[PDB]
């Protein structure tokens, strides 16, 4: 009858799938990022191309 | 409480406004609902370029600048179910945040 | 009754959105990852930080 | 289908298996289920290391790394619930991708 519940239980797993998956992406460019602002005293051509990405949108 | 509140800081020309498929270019500072910055465009010392309608950003700000005619500065107070919600930003922006932008519109390209 | 539809509806919102942020950032990587293989030839110490950080666990 | 598969390519010891809180040390090729290699450690010229019990990998990871013991090189074959499953990984890994791996478990840290 309310098998719903197993939809409900299924979806909830793929938002802490998910969830996880996007914490983590976003802790590494976090971490690039300081990587850089580490370095943000070295007017290097390369690393300021990675800032440009680190702040653009994908349209772009 | 309502999901973006768009405040005139300064008026923009009252005429132009964006468009779907639009690119806004904007200047903008956000900070936290007590007004802890955490991030401004003039830091990384380049405008904030995006498309709406393309979903690239929070819905307080696909809503926000929408509203907001060029030239225009505003105030956009955005709820958190229009920002990051639940989850948050991780270390960043906390779970349930009300987020404030200082944010002006230069350009619709 | 079986509100659990609301409760199913709602969850698949939150993973198209999750799901759009993840592929964001990850995105964003990736395009960090070709600026790197397009200066993997340059023997720079800060690039190659940043393309161990790319294939890092968070926990290291 | 199972969910990974592990076949064994070259024997480990027998005797040291992870356990959770371990950091397992791998060397490994990634291929998707027609052969297309998309990843290889050997290349990036370091060995990959991940924590057991951290979820820090794919199912088909954890599950399968866990049944080696060091020095075992195995055949990883995982569906697409350990692994990518619907979303896949854009661009690389296609929706519903069988991924086979080619792993090694160097030691245990
Ligand atoms: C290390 C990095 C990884 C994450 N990152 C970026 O990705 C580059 O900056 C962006 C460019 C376009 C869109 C986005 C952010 C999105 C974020 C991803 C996203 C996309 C869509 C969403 O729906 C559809 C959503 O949720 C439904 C989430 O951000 C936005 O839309 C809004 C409105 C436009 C201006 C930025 N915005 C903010 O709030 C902010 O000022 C920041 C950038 C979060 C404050 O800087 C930080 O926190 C930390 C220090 N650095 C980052 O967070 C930067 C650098
Ligand atoms: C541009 C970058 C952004 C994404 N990235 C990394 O993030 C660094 O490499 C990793 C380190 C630890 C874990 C992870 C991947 C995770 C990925 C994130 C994740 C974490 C947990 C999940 O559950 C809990 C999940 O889903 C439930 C997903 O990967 C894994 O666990 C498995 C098993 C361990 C070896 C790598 N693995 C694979 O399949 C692969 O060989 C790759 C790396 C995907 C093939 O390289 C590519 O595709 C493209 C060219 N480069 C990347 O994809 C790299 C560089």
């Amino acid at each position: 009858a309310a098998e719903l519940m197993q939809q409900v239980n299924v979806l909830k797993l793929t938002v802490e799938d998910l969830e996880k998956e996007r914490d983590f992406y976003f802790g590494k460019l976090r971490n690039i990022e300081l990587i850089c602002q580490e370095n943000e005293g070295e007017n290097d051509p390369v690393l300021q191309r990675i800032v440009d990405i680190l702040y653009a949108t994908d349209e772009g | 409480s309502m999901g973006v509140q768009v405040e005139t800081i300064s008026p923009g020309d009252g005429r132009t406004f964006p468009k779907r498929g639009q690119t806004c270019v904007v200047h903008y500072t956000g900070m936290l609902e007590d007004g802890k910055k955490f991030d401004s465009s003039r830091d990384r010392n380049k405008p904030f370029k995006f498309m709406l309608g393309k979903q690239e950003v929070i819905r307080g700000w696909e809503e926000g600048v929408a509203q907001m005619s060029v030239g225009q500065r505003a105030k956009l107070t955005i709820s958190p179910d229009y920002a990051y919600g639940a989850t948050g930003h991780p270390g960043i922006i906390p779970p349930h945040a009300t987020l404030v932008f200082d944010v002006e519109l230069l350009k619709l390209e």
